[PDB]
DNA sequence: CAAGGGTTCAATGCACTTGT
DNA sequence: GACAAGTGCATTGAACCCTT
């Protein structure tokens, strides 16, 4: 019923602490997993939605971080 | 999410050797009664394959493990009413979806029409129907020949040491479960599985007395059943 | 006046005429592989989907509907030319 | 069963190479 | 060159599995 509280696409339910899409999840997943760190290509303001989320990793991870995801919640390998 | 010991394997591995070893009767007993280059034909073959099936079922039998721990009054107790029951188990085996027809370890296609003329025509619309629900059933030779020795085991009126039984029968019953926890995922489905198997004992309860009512209702037709088989059946 | 070229399909950011339309990097990527298998989908909406960033994504059948109304030729997807006779 | 951890892998799309 | 067609492959995310 939720709404993914990074992009408002169809949350899948609560991810690493947020209401979360699969997309958003699955992003933030690999993010912390691999410990990535991204550069935005404007000001660091992008806009992050359902329509153009894949357009600046680094202000889509922020955004996650700004809604509220843990990056402890992201459990190592299996 | 466990494998299987030692015993069970060497069991399982033998009773599907055991199987093959006698899926069929020997070449020179084969050759003896089919030989020949009026409705007593069909019939003949019948009564005188079944004979045969029913000596391979029972051989088999013995080549199991706990079957020698039995008293021989529940020996041929248990034996004598899975007779009837494995036999089911077997023309299943060697049923064709294609014809709809049973085949004789001669190689030759029985249809619904040939137990008409051999008046077993009582027998088979029900006996056919058990075929094509094991068809689509697909099972494997393990499963078979677990199943099998299952219903050898399985509780019957008469018994002396009926608990014995039990716990000879509660380990095939347990190698299965375990077997088929392995062959798939040990998901859900792995109960359905063992079920719809285990249902399969039912429902040869009701062809084992389709068998004898037809055994009767044969004698009465003053037809000579086979001596061996009116015995073995307690066919009056 | 034009601050950005636009894809045709979706409204993404064009990156050039791909098969003879101004088409962005995923719509001709999408196009090209939906030919080359002569893929058939099938939308699961109501067969009239409105083509955007997220919608393309979603909606297969609707995005090659798109592809060829915006003007792709499917005809110029690895056309029998000598280069093709080569791989 | 549901939730929220996990994983998978076909489709995707960015960056590239090839041909004119 | 600059463009458009073709290619390589890392990333995306819908659809699963697993444990509480
Ligand atoms: C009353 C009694 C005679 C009736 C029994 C009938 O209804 C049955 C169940 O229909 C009988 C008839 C003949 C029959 O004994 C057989 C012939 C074979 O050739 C073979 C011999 C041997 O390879 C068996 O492992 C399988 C099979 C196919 C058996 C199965 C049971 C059959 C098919």
């Amino acid at each position: 019923k939720h709404l993914c509280s990074i992009c408002g696409d169809r949350a899948s339910g609560k991810h690493y602490g947020v209401y979360s899409c699969e997309g958003c999840k699955g992003f933030f997943k690999r993010t912390v997993r691999k410990d990535l760190t991204y550069a935005c290509r404007e000001e660091r303001n992008c806009i992050i939605d359902k329509r153009q989320r894949n357009r600046c990793q680094y202000c889509r991870y922020q955004k996650c971080l700004a809604c509220g995801m843990k990056r402890e919640a992201v459990q190592e390998e299996r | 999410v466990p494998p299987l010991t030692a015993n069970q394997k060497s069991l399982i591995a033998r009773l599907v050797w055991y199987q093959e070893g006698y899926e069929q009767p020997s070449e020179e007993d084969l050759k003896r009664v089919t030989q020949t280059w009026d409705s007593d034909m069909p019939f003949r073959q019948i009564t005188e394959m079944t004979i045969l099936t029913v000596q391979l079922i029972v051989e088999f039998a013995k080549g199991l493990p706990g079957f020698a721990k039995i008293s021989q009054s529940d020996q041929i107790t248990l034996l004598k009413a899975c007779s009837s029951e494995v036999m089911m188990l077997r023309v299943a085996r060697r049923y064709d979806a294609a014809t709809d027809s049973v085949l004789f370890a001669n190689n030759q296609a029985y249809t619904r029409d040939n137990y008409r003329k051999a008046g077993m025509a009582y027998v088979i619309e029900d006996l056919l129907h058990f075929c094509r629900c094991m068809y689509s059933m697909m099972m494997d030779n393990v499963h078979y020949a677990l199943l099998t020795a299952i219903v050898i085991f399985s509780d019957r009126p008469g018994l002396e040491q009926p608990l014995l039984v039990e716990e000879i029968q509660r380990y095939y019953l347990n190698t299965l479960r375990v077997y088929i926890l392995n062959q798939n995922s040990a998901s859900p489905r792995c109960a359905v599985i063992f079920g719809k198997i285990l249902g399969i004992l039912t429902e040869i309860r009701t062809l084992g007395m389709q068998n004898s009512n037809m055994c009767i209702s044969l004698k009465l037709k003053n037809r000579k059943l086979p001596p061996f088989l009116e015995e073995i059946w307690d066919v009056a | 006046r034009q601050q950005e070229e636009l894809c045709l399909v979706c409204g993404d950011r064009a990156s050039g005429y791909h098969y003879n339309a101004l088409t962005c990097e995923g719509c001709k990527g999408f196009f090209r592989r939906s030919v080359t298998k002569n893929a058939v989908y099938i939308c699961k909406f109501g067969h009239a989907c409105e083509m955007d960033m997220y919608m393309r994504r979603k909606c297969q059948e609707c995005r090659l509907k798109k592809c060829l109304a915006v003007g792709m030729r499917p005809e110029c997807v690895v056309p029998e030319n000598q280069c093709a006779m080569k791989r």
